């Protein structure tokens, strides 16, 4: 409710700044991805819309890690922009909440 | 199972198996097109020359490593990497290390006109002729999907319209605008 | 049509294919040379 948007909705934009202070950043490490993923509404995406998705062999450009469950990179394809990349323990959260 | 792999930031530009590799066919079919590449991307390549087997992890571990940590550094600072690499001859020769290069594959579409070239390079050649039809027809026999870019252009100009306009597709995939 | 049937068509496509295929492997040798 009232008290729980005081804090909520302030990391949402603090999470957003930090998204927007990174494409200028120059790429760190590259990875290659084995398995595909798309984002979902109850991952607990730091900024509700902004994430990215990769199917099975694709390719991020991860520019800076936001959080231990989120990095920050670009898919390499024409246009794409940055995006809030799931970590491998964040891939390790995201399976073992479907079997509890 | 690791579902991410640290792999460079541009990927190598490499070129293997249009024939074997190690002979006056297929490595002068190869330098023809290491030129095209060296002035109508320069400035923006790094172009090396690969000694050691690069698909072991002969050499040892620290003189491969050292070579591919090289491939590490030349991704740091955004620009495209190009390996004469001299052993390469199959797809999944390169599918074990963490480079992942780019598979550009040179066909030729008419094996017929492979031992035709083969007597065209005198006699020294023409005492190696089945021996380079083996993975002539190998590569041949690899699906071309697992590969990433094909020529199979006679001609100088419509092998390197493909061979310029397929990488500055990857180069403004992998750059974007400001 | 006498001819085409029989087997004329391959003569023509062919060394049509082959001389065109001949002159990108000289164009493969002939920059190798020179650069």
């Amino acid at each position: 409710q009232g008290p729980h948007m005081a804090l909520r909705k302030e990391a949402e934009r603090q999470a957003l700044a930090q998204l927007e202070k990174a494409k200028t950043k120059p790429v760190a490490f590259a990875v290659r991805t084995n398995v595909g993923y798309n984002p979902s509404p109850g991952d607990e995406v730091p900024v509700e819309g902004v994430a990215i998705t990769f199917e099975p062999k694709d390719f991020l450009h991860i520019k800076e890690k936001y959080n231990n469950d989120w990095w920050i990179g670009r898919l390499v394809k024409e246009g794409c922009e940055v995006g809030f990349i799931p970590s491998p323990v964040k891939l390790d959260s995201l399976r073992l909440l479907q079997e509890q | 199972v690791p579902p991410y792999d640290v792999v460079p930031s541009m990927r190598p530009i490499i070129l293997v198996g249009p024939s074997l590799k190690g002979y006056e066919v297929t490595d002068m079919m190869q330098k023809a097109l290491f030129d095209f590449l060296k002035h109508l991307f320069d400035g923006r390549i790094s172009i090396t020359r690969v000694t050691a087997d690069i698909s072991l992890a002969r050499s040892s571990l620290a003189e491969v490593q050292s070579e591919i940590e090289r491939i590490f550094e030349l991704a740091r600072t955004l620009q495209l990497v190009a390996l004469d690499a001299d052993t390469i001859n199959h797809p999944a020769q390169l599918s074990k290390t963490s480079l992942a290069p780019i598979i550009v594959y040179i066909k030729i579409t008419s094996p017929k006109v492979l031992q035709r070239l083969i007597k065209s390079r005198g006699k020294s050649q023409s005492k190696h002729l089945n021996v380079q039809i083996a993975a002539s027809e190998k590569l041949a026999q690899c699906p071309p999907e697992m590969f990433d870019i094909i020529l199979d252009e006679n001609q100088l100009e419509d092998a390197c319209e493909h061979l310029a306009e397929y990488l500055e597709a990857y180069w403004k995939a992998t750059h974007p605008p400001s | 049509e006498k001819a085409k049937s029989r087997g004329t068509f391959q003569k023509l496509r062919e060394k049509q294919q082959l001389e065109e295929d001949l002159r990108g492997y000289m164009s493969w040798i002939t920059q190798g040379e020179v650069m």
